């Protein structure tokens, strides 16, 4: 995250690590929804480009950190995979459209003051808050520049636009993708960067008071380059598949 | 899990929950318009 | 620059 600043203890109860095991480095973010299931970005898991494909096996789902390297004992819980779903669409090879993958726990997990999952939006919620101006919060341990943090960061930024996310890159955006940020004239910076892929950009109803997934940090060009914005993966146009699979391979 | 969904989501234990609030969520509320 | 994590998750 860049220029964004430490998170509380418990701020975001939701995120998770995705952790390789050898070797031993922080993958991507990820979100609890639930006791058994995680929501990430695919491309953390798949991406042939860079030879890039993860197998349950390879990885570890670490929930309830504050610290990045450390393991933090008798607060975090590490996980193992059960399953990994791709989303079908998904594709790596032109703009990671529908880059979006659920992951199934070996066993489910408890909650605690620090693991809490975070809701997923309903189209009510989509309507009313997804709207160019208001601010979401994106979560992660990646990077501070385009060194890294000793700790969760947190930044807040505004949605933006749709033509103008579209008219800052010569990738073809699609309605399953939102790009926010600050425009170069609006003297505040902050962006996810390399390390955030498959993190939660949440926000908080007004209405009931509950924070809500809204995307999934997916890409961007750089890292808050003046004129770019990143792009996050549209969680609720793509709510009936994680319904499908959820209710057809487990809860 | 689903939508609304899982129950509980999304009230943190040491801040919704405890009727606390966190150093910038009221960004967040701000930037929704005012709530008036 | 990780710290090690206990053997049983990884088995
Ligand atoms: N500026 C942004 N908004 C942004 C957001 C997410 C990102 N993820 C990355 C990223 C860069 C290199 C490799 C991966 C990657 C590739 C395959 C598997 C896992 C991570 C990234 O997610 C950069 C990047 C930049
Ligand atoms: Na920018």
């Amino acid at each position: 995250i860049v220029e964004g600043s430490d998170a509380e203890i418990g701020m975001s109860p939701w995120q998770v690590m995705l952790f390789r095991k050898s070797p031993q480095e922080l993958l991507c973010g990820a979100s609890l929804i639930s006791d058994r299931w995680v929501l990430t970005a695919a491309h953390c898991l798949l991406y042939p480009p860079w030879d890039k494909n993860f197998t349950e096996n390879d990885l570890l789902v670490r929930i309830g950190k504050h610290s990045r390297t450390r393991y933090e004992r008798n607060i975090e819980k590490i996980s193992m995979l059960e399953k990994i779903y791709i989303h079908p669409r998904y594709n790596w090879r032109e703009n990671l459209d529908r880059d979006i993958a659920l992951m199934k726990l070996k066993k489910p997990v408890a909650f605690s003051d620090y693991i809490h999952p975070v809701c997923l939006p309903d189209r009510e919620t989509a309507a009313s808050l997804l709207q160019a101006g208001y601010k979401g919060r994106v979560t992660g341990w990646g990077n501070l520049k385009e060194g890294q943090p000793s700790v969760l960061q947190v930044v807040n930024l505004p949605i933006v636009e749709r033509p103008v996310c579209k008219d800052s890159t010569r990738i073809r955006i699609t309605d399953n993708m939102f790009c926010a940020g600050y425009k170069p004239d609006e003297g505040k910076r902050g962006d996810a960067c390399e390390g955030d892929s498959g993190g939660p950009f949440v926000m908080k109803s007004p209405f009931n008071n509950r924070w809500y997934q809204m995307g999934i940090v997916s890409w961007g060009e750089g890292c808050d380059r003046d004129g770019k914005y990143g792009f996050y993966t549209h969680v609720f146009r793509l709510k009936k598949w994680i319904q499908k699979v959820i209710d057809q391979f487990g809860e | 899990t689903f939508g609304s969904g899982e129950a509980d989501c999304g009230l943190r234990p040491l801040f919704e929950k405890k009727s606390l609030e966190d150093k910038t969520e009221r960004e967040l509320l701000e930037s929704y318009i005012d709530g008036r | 620059d990780f710290e090690e994590i206990p053997e049983e998750y990884l088995q």
